[PDB]
This record gives structure tokens, sequence and C-alpha cells, in this order.
RNA sequence: CGAUGUCGGCUCAUCACAUCCUGGGGCUGAAGUAGGUCCCAAGGGUAUGGCUGUUCGCCAUUUAAAGUGGUACGCGAGCUG
RNA sequence: UGCUGAAAGCAUCUAAGCACGAAACUUGCCCCGAGAUGAGUUCUCCCUGACCCUUUAAGGGUCCUGAAGGAACGUUGAAGA
């Protein structure tokens, strides 16, 4: 509603095609694509696109503003491109990078091989520090949350996979 | 005078070639039951089988509302020490497409021999396609 | 001699 | 978590939400006011 | 990759030059020429027929006389088929010896077993014995009770009882080979395998791997 | 009431789950080890003896564990008595 | 347990969408199984004669031929009441 009654400043190398209810966007990073939902509108008048909810359906506000939101944060990722940052808090554990496999070595007895999807590339400036970048928000995020899981933080020492600035909370060990 | 009585030498059947793509499952079996039986047919008798011979094309692509296509559970027991099988539309939709289409139209057939024949009428497939080009089936849309 | 009857 | 008929704010900061039907209690301040099943 | 059929002769013992002796079966693997080949043309499944051993050209009807001159092949006993799994390409005709289980390590050997006759539960289910005294009245190996009572009112289907023991198909699998002999197209396999001397096994390399 | 044979033992079971073990998780006044408690889960498994007619119980010694119930307090045209 | 995400400018595992996740479920292993009357498929083999009658019918009868195969019999079997 407060959120999809606002359109969508779309820049610099635009590519918004639309067919039927499928939104296909090439950039500057890279091409996101996405069937959106049939209570939703979409319009190119403006040169930015705007949602309405679509007739006859119930739930047209929340699909719309889902829409805005989904279609915003891509056509973010195809301009400039998402990032998250990683780091890896606990002696032994390194997180070398052999081009599209991680090879984390969180220490459980074995190396944990990770294979990538096709759009994020990682890179590690120092040995506890994964940078993803990647376009795709839930491509990048769902895969740092991959990366997290195979360790998660202890609320005791630290030690864990955690993201960048999040603070995690030890309890002291009474 | 007496009634008319339909006799099973002279009654003529037709065929029909049915696509149930994108229908709901029960309004669907409902038609085909009620074409099987052959009550739509002015001759009808409730002895004889009357009705017509349907092809059922395209099982896979079957609808139901709500959320019955992960919970519309199907059981069954194999008569044994305490088997009881179940298994819901979308694995039984995946597994084996026509028990879906045979089961809905079978728990709406009169049970006995009239209606295990007037069930032999029912020939159900989920492909597009079917053999029976030899006795030219015509379109029945519903 | 009770043992089949109920007594 | 607490598996719980009635479920109330115990804090400050616990929010409730309906997850698949059932309504649960989120603390992202403390993880024991984390509830169920109300 | 398929398997081969034999002839159960025998077991043996070999000795390793360590000191260890181990049970062999020796399998008496002759020629396996391919009858018939099913492709999923026709069949709608890939497979292939074959056949080993020898008959008396008197003892062969005319509709295996015929299936057996069809493609190039000599009558012998029985006839099987192998399911070949993705890859495998065999002329009619074309005799497989012992060569793949040459190269192989853990096999598969499935015979029919040898027939006890009717048992009873004793000896069929493993059932305990009752008392042989303190009392017992014409119930010492009998299976005791059947089931419960009014509730149920019927036996359950599956229930262990008495009957024909032996004589079915048994499977034995993750069998070790231990020598392959192609001039004498024997196969030594660790441990006894389903049936008498003389039985008729089918010889699969293992699936349980 | 012109008859529906009991307690216990033996033999054979079968189901429920309100789970004893195994398996999966949340919280912990959870450092680890080991626990407590709650949620999911019924595939498989789930002692031997002394005493007692005993079920039960106590006890000795194991076990990963020594589940709880239904089935005419399952089971005498199967046995015992 | 999550990712993205509004409804509800925030927040949110959820409404749209996406990913994980157990000895349970379906397969994978083994055995039975086309009486699966919905009785399936594949290969091979065997039959290539004349006439009359009547309610000229998916009809009866007569003579001549009995084919593949089967059964019977016998010797028997690590098969079997
Ligand atoms: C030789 C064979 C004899 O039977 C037995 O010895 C058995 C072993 C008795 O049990 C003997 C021994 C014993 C201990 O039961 C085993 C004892 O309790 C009874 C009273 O007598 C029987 C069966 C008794 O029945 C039982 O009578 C009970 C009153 C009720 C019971 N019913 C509820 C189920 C019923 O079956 C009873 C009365 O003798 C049956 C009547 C018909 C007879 O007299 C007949 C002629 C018998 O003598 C007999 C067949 O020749």
């Amino acid at each position: 509603s407060r959120v999809a009654k606002a359109p969508v400043v779309v820049p610099a190398g635009v590519d918004v095609k639309i067919n039927g209810q499928v939104i296909t966007i090439k950039g500057k990073n890279g091409e996101l694509t996405r069937t959106l939902n049939d209570a939703v509108e979409v319009k190119h008048a403006d040169n930015t696109l705007t949602f309405g909810p679509r007739d006859g359906y119930a739930d047209g506000w929340a699909q719309a503003g889902t829409a805005r939101a989904l279609l915003n944060s891509m056509v973010i990722g195809v301009t400039e491109g998402f990032t998250k940052k990683l780091q890896l808090v606990g002696v032994g554990y390194r997180a070398a990078v052999k081009g599209n496999v991680i090879n984390l070595s969180l220490g459980f007895s074995h190396p944990v091989d990770h294979q990538l999807p096709a759009g994020i590339t990682a890179e590690c400036p120092t040995q506890t520090e994964i940078v993803l970048k990647g376009a795709d928000k839930q491509v990048i995020g769902q895969v740092a949350a991959d990366l997290r899981a195979y360790r998660r933080p202890e609320p005791y020492k630290g030690k864990g996979v955690r993201y960048a600035d999040e603070v995690v909370r030890t309890k002291e060990a009474k | 005078m007496k009634t008319f009585t339909a006799k099973p030498e002279t009654v003529k059947r037709d065929w029909y070639v049915v696509d149930a793509t994108g229908k709901t499952l029960g309004r669907l079996a409902t038609e085909l039951a009620r074409r099987l039986r052959g009550k739509h047919k002015a001759e009808y008798t409730p002895h004889v089988d009357t009705g017509d011979y349907i092809i059922v094309l395209n099982a896979d692509k079957v609808a139901v509302t709500g959320n019955k296509r992960t919970d519309k559970v199907y059981y069954h027991h194999t008569g044994h020490i305490g088997g009881i099988k179940q298994a819901t539309f979308e694995e039984m939709i995946a597994r084996r497409p026509e028990r879906v289409i045979e089961i809905a139209v079978k728990g709406m057939l009169p049970k006995g021999p009239l209606g295990r024949a007037m069930f032999r009428k029912l020939k159900v497939y989920a492909g597009n396609e079917h053999n029976h080009a030899a006795q030219q089936p015509q379109v029945l849309d519903i | 001699m009770t043992h089949s009857m109920r007594l | 978590m607490k598996v719980r008929a009635s479920v109330k704010k115990l804090c400050r900061n616990c929010k409730i939400v309906k997850r698949d039907g059932v309504i649960r209690v989120i603390c992202s301040a403390e993880p024991k006011h984390k509830q169920r099943q109300g | 990759m398929i398997g081969l059929v034999g002839k159960k002769v025998g077991m043996t013992r070999i000795f390793t030059e360590d000191g260890v002796s181990i049970p062999v079966t020796v399998i008496e693997v002759e020629a396996n020429r391919v009858t018939q080949v099913k492709d999923l043309a026709n069949d709608g499944y890939r497979a292939i027929q074959v056949t080993t051993g020898a008959k008396k050209a008197n003892r062969v009807t005319k509709p295996e006389a015929g299936h057996f001159a069809k493609a190039g092949v000599e009558a012998g006993r029985g006839l099987w088929e192998f399911r070949l799994a993705e890859g495998e390409e065999f002329t009619v005709g074309q005799s497989i010896s012992v060569e793949l289980f040459a190269d192989v390590k853990k096999v598969d050997v499935t015979g029919t077993s040898k027939g006890k006759g009717f048992a009873g539960t004793v000896k069929r289910w493993n059932f305990r014995t009752q008392d042989a005294t303190h009392g017992n009245s014409l119930s010492h190996r009998v299976p005791g009770s059947i089931g419960q009572n009014q509730t149920p009112g019927k036996v359950f289907k599956g229930k262990k009882m008495a009957g024909q023991m032996g004589n079915e198909r048994v499977t034995v699998q993750s069998l070790d080979v231990v020598r392959v002999d192609a001039e004498r197209n024997l196969l030594l396999v660790k441990g006894a395998v389903p049936g008498a001397t003389g039985s008729d096994l089918i010889v699969k390399p293992a699936v349980k791997a």
C-alpha cells in the first residue's frame, strides 16, 4: 500500500522488458528475471514502473508491495550489486577460496567444500574474511546463510562463522 | 400396457473423448459418472447399462481447489498384519495419475456387477494421445 | 472339582 | 522453547507472529521468551 | 554389468600362503551364448537372453528348436535374462566367459535352495519348543497360540505357521571372489551358495557396493 | 444362570503412543563430559537369576534400554494346574 | 532453522516466492506376483480336406486326417504327505 504507491526510479541501462507477467532486466552487473504474481499490475509510464492492484483478487496491496520491493532490490542488484561480508571468529578457522568452491577449514575433522551458484563470486582478503559479491539478493543471502549454517556462532567464546558487524551476545559460563 | 425397458443387444453406445486439463476433480468425475451410467439418454433403464464409452485424456493436469493438492490423503489397506498404507494427492498424481480419476469415478458409481461393467466403459489416460482412433471419439466438452 | 466352574 | 496453550508478551521486545498457522512469540533480546502453540 | 549362469560343483577350501584357509564354492561357468536381445523398440526394456550347457537333440521341442535356430546359437538347458544396465550392447551368439568376473571383487549368487519339505514351526520359524516334562500333554513342538480372542476373532494374515520349507529362490549378496580360472572355466567364491551340488546358479556382480 | 472355564507360568503374538534405547531439534541456572526439561518421531530393539503360587515387589548382576498400556485384566476345542 | 518480503515506511521463516531438515513416509536390497477378468508383452512352433441337412446360424451332422504338443506308463530324483 504505502510501499506499493511509490514508483521505482529505474536508472542507467534499464532493459526492463515485460512479457505477460514476467519481468526481465539486463544491467551493469548482469541479468535478473522473475514471474510476478497475478494480483499485481505493472506499468511503464513516465520512465519508471508503477504497481497497482489487479481487479478481482482480495490480496492486492500486499502482493503489489512485495512486487515493488523485490523488483526494487533486483534492479539495484543489476545496477551496482549486493555484497555480503562474513568473518570467522575462532582459532584454527581458515577460509581459503578455490575459484567457485569455498574450502572452509572449520576444524571438524575434514575440509568443507562449498559449491557456489553461477552468480556469486567470492574473495578472501585475509583468511578469516569471506566477501560474497552478487547481483541477486536472495541468492547471496541464501549462500551466506548456508555458509553460516555450516558452523553457527558459539554463545561462550564467540567461535563460529558470523556476519560482519552483527553482534553476538555471549553468556558467561556460569 | 407396460413401460419401456431397454434391451442389452439393441442399445447403441457412443464414444467420447474428454480433455481433463485444468478442470476440477469432482465436478468432472460427476459428469463422467452421469454419462457412464446412461442417465442422459431418454431410454434409461436401471438394470441395463445405457451409458457411453469415455476416453479421459490428460489425467495429469486435473486440478483441486484449496490445499487439497497436498492434503487429500488416499487410504487403502493391504489386508495384512496392520499395514494401512496412505498416499496424498501429490504422490498419487506423480506415481499413478489415472488412479485419481478412476477412484473418483468408482466412488460415484453403483456397486454391483452392473457398476463394474459401467466402470469398464471408462478409459483414463494421462497423456494427450490415445490409441482409440478407430472408434471415432467425438469431443464431449464440459 | 471347581476349576472350570465359575464359583 | 515453551509449548503452551497461552502465549503472552513476557518481554518488551517480543513480537507475536502467526507462522504456519500457529501463534508464536519471538523475543530478539533473549531466547528464553520464545514460545509456541498459543 | 550382467551376470553369468553356472553350476554348483561342490565345496572345498583353499589355503592362502599366509596360513589362512578359506572355504570356496566352485562354480562351473560354461560359455554363455546370447540367444535373443531385447531392446526398448519392441519390448520397452532392454535385456539379453542367454543359455548354457547342452541338451539331447531328441529332447528338444520344435518351439525351442526354432527359437535356438533363429539366431546363431545351439541348444542349452534353460534360458535366462539379464537386464543390461545402461551401456552394454551384445550381438546374438556372443560367447560370454568368466573374464568379467576376473575383474570384479564381490558377487551375488542366486539359486534355488534345498527343499526341506513340509517343516514345522520349530524348523521353519525358529519357534521355541515348550516343556518336555512338568506335566506337558501332547504339546511339545506344537505352535502354541495362533491368535488372541473375540476382538480380532480371526487369525492374522502372515501368521507364521508350518508348511513348505526350502525349494525357493534365495540370493546371497557380497561374496568375495577368490580365484577365476579361465582354462577350466571355473569360479571360486568364498562361502556357501544356495542349492544342492549340481544346481544351476546365477552369478551377478554385487549391487550393494 | 436349557454354562461366556478363573489368577500366575509357557508358547505365540498384535496394536496404540502418553518414547525406555536409538534418531532429530528448542531452551537451560548448557565451558567440555554428563545431565534437566519440552517438541517431532512407533523403523527396529526392549535382560538373566534368588525369594514368592504370585502379577507386583525387594535383591544380585548386566545392558544402548530392562517403556507404558489395549487385545474376554490377549492366548486351557494350544500346554500347565 | 533460514533467505528475500510486504500486509503494518519498521519489524517479520510467509501471505507471493526460495532453501535446508530425522531410524518415520516413497524408493533403493530381497522374495512372491498377469485369475493384474484392466487376465499384459516378446520370440518360436504347428495345422492349407471333401461333402449333405435344417430353426441358412459365431448352426448341426457324416467320412477322411490327426499336427505342434500334452497326458498316460516305466526308471527315478540332495523334488515330494
Ligand atoms: C473324561 C471325559 C469327561 O469330561 C471330563 O472329564 C472333563 C475334563 C470335565 O471336566 C471335569 C474336570 C474339571 C477340572 O474341568 C476340567 C472340573 O472343573 C469339571 C467340573 O469336571 C467336563 C469338561 C465337565 O464340564 C465342565 O463342568 C463345569 C461345571 C462347567 C464347565 N463350563 C463352565 C466350561 C464344563 O466344561 C463335565 C461336567 O464333567 C462335563 C459333563 C458333560 C460330563 O460329565 C461328561 C460326561 C464328562 O464327564 C466326560 C466328557 O466324559
